[PDB]
């Protein structure tokens, strides 16, 4: 068909595992340096307090409460905040949630993400939706709440990347292997005997072939092969974090042609 | 990392990997000379004396105190008190210079003589820096 | 609504006057604490 | 018969309070068990 | 005190995987080890993240206001 080419073995709702084939080194690592950080993504970053009592304090809930995922599908639909013209907050930039808990029940009472209500209107876009991995239809424990520990809120969610903070973190950790059978003798392996006889030969060894002794050391080789697992957080599906990452690592090159044209 | 030290993921810290919290408190009381002369727990302002401290009284209700939950700064009057002499001396306790914060708990009690005692405290979130010790 | 005051153990409201006992009109203890700073506070979500 | 003296008392202690409060009499007395 | 939302060296929601965590013990009477993995801890850095956290919370929840 084209250029480097795709080889899906597993595909899930927070797993792709694939294997890349034709790509330089470098543009295997490109990628999964920009999965990691540079993909947009919605979660709290001002969050404003009218009433706390949890045993947790004003910062204290206010950390964990942008570490929340919520929904990215149409987050290249609403620009940052800082790119927008309002006083701070507003649609454009920003779509701001609530949680208004208290203490009624006699037992503990646990502030789950599903407590969250989208004040500020979506306006016809995926977003600001957490991400509910629970059986019970909870999804991201906040706090818990004994007597009158009430917990009114105001949380703003604006835009953002991993590079600015991990909370805007699209993935979690990306698998990254290739040469299994090292044959470009990329590691000095590490033995008191024995080297394989020690070492343990990799899962995705079982898709390049045996070196075989009766053969030189391969110096004219070179590395591809990239065999990748691509763990989601879910706040955009798996493919997107592929794709919308792939287009990003692009967005950054084709800058530096416009910058050569302005040069 | 060479001679000892160590490299750290910033990505992490920013979940919560080493973060922690520092917790100071205040303390002052309405301090008596036996005339029945009390030093005065309210926001005080020039008039008669003018012998007061630089910081921002602004902050204090009119009991002479911050209620918690107001993020401090760093010179700012925590305690007002007013020093009567033969009126507006004054012996307010700020902020430590060094600190930030927010307010956590404004305490206030009677001693075993009955003197207004303060017990402010200032909640910091200390987070994982360039030089930490670990 | 108007709480100058609270109390730490049974936790009921108070306020008093500059001098007006620093006691708790239900239990004798002296302790309270000086309720929240209705002001809206805004942080940071890192 | 007559008061001589005011001795401070040893936390967990014999005259003291806390040694025979229970785990819920401690998360009472808003003392750490 | 209290479920990180999310693991510190990857960033999988480990959140919500408390409450799910202490019944799969509690109630199905399995060991730590395959509890963890039934939940989705394959590597050890989410692993560690449930598994050697302590909910102090509670402690604290025991406390009056
Ligand atoms: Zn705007
Ligand atoms: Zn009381
Ligand atoms: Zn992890």
């Amino acid at each position: 068909e084209e250029g480097p080419q795709v080889k899906i073995r597993e595909a899930s709702k927070d797993n792709v595992d694939f294997i890349l084939s034709n790509v330089d080194l470098a543009m295997a690592n490109s990628l999964r340096r920009v999965m990691i950080a540079e993909i947009p993504t919605l979660a709290i970053d001002s969050v404003e307090v009218e009433t706390n009592t949890t045993v947790l304090a004003d910062e204290f809930i206010a950390h964990r409460l942008g570490l929340i995922p919520l929904q990215s599908m149409d987050i290249e639909q609403l620009e940052y905040s800082r790119d927008c013209f309002c006083e701070d907050h507003c649609d454009k930039c920003s779509v701001v949630l609530t949680l208004q808990a208290f203490g009624e029940s006699e037992s503990t009472t646990n502030v789950y993400s599903k407590d969250l209500v989208i004040v500020s209107n979506l306006m016809g876009r995926n977003i600001g939706h957490p991400i509910i991995q629970d059986k019970e239809g909870n999804g991201v424990l906040i706090c818990k709440l004994r007597k009158g520990q009430e917990l009114k809120l105001t949380c703003v969610a604006k835009k953002g990347i991993a590079k600015e903070h991990a909370k805007w973190g699209p993935a979690a950790a990306i698998e990254f292997e290739y040469d299994p059978w090292n044959k470009l003798k990329h590691t000095d392996y590490w033995y008191e005997q024995d080297s394989a006889k020690e070492w343990p030969q990799s899962k995705n060894c079982e898709y390049e072939d045996p070196p075989n002794e009766g053969d030189p050391f391969d110096y004219k080789a070179q590395a591809d092969t990239f065999y990748m697992n691509v763990e989601s957080v879910g706040s955009i599906p798996v493919d997107q974090v592929v794709v919308r990452g792939i287009d990003t690592l692009q967005k950054k090159v084709a800058s530096i042609l416009l910058a050569l044209t302005q040069m | 990392n060479q001679e000892d030290s160590m490299i750290m993921n910033q990505s992490s810290i920013d979940r919560g990997l080493f973060r922690s919290l520092f917790f100071r408190s205040y303390m002052d009381q309405e301090k008596k000379y036996g005339m029945s002369i009390t030093e005065t727990f309210e926001k005080p302002q020039r008039t008669n004396t003018l012998r007061m401290k630089h910081g921002t009284y602004d902050k204090l209700d009119d009991d002479g105190l911050i209620a918690p939950g107001v993020r401090v700064s760093g010179e700012d009057v925590i305690i007002g008190k007013t020093t009567p002499i033969s009126s507006k001396r004054d012996a307010s306790t700020p902020l430590r210079s060094t600190e930030n914060g927010i307010v956590d708990q404004v305490l206030v009690t009677t001693n075993q003589d009955g003197l207004k005692f303060v017990k402010v405290r200032v909640r910091t979130t200390k987070i994982p820096q360039i030089g930490d010790k670990f | 609504a108007t709480l100058k005051y609270i109390c730490a153990e049974c936790s009921s409201k108070l306020s008093l006057s500059r001098t007006d006992a620093v006691r708790c009109k239900d239990c004798g203890h002296r302790i309270l604490l000086k309720a929240r700073t209705k002001r809206l506070v805004q942080f940071e979500a890192r | 018969k007559v008061f001589i003296g005011r001795l401070p008392i040893m936390l967990r202690s014999k005259n003291c309070y806390l040694s025979e409060a229970t785990e819920s009499d401690l998360y009472k007395l808003k003392e750490c068990p | 005190m209290i479920v990180p939302v999310r693991c510190f060296s990857c960033g999988k929601v480990v959140g919500d995987k408390w409450e799910s965590y202490l019944n799969l013990l509690q109630e199905d009477e399995l060991d730590e080890g395959t509890a963890l993995s039934r939940l989705g801890l394959k590597r050890y850095c989410c692993r560690r993240m449930i598994l050697t956290h302590v909910d102090l919370i509670e402690k604290f929840l025991r406390y009056n206001p």
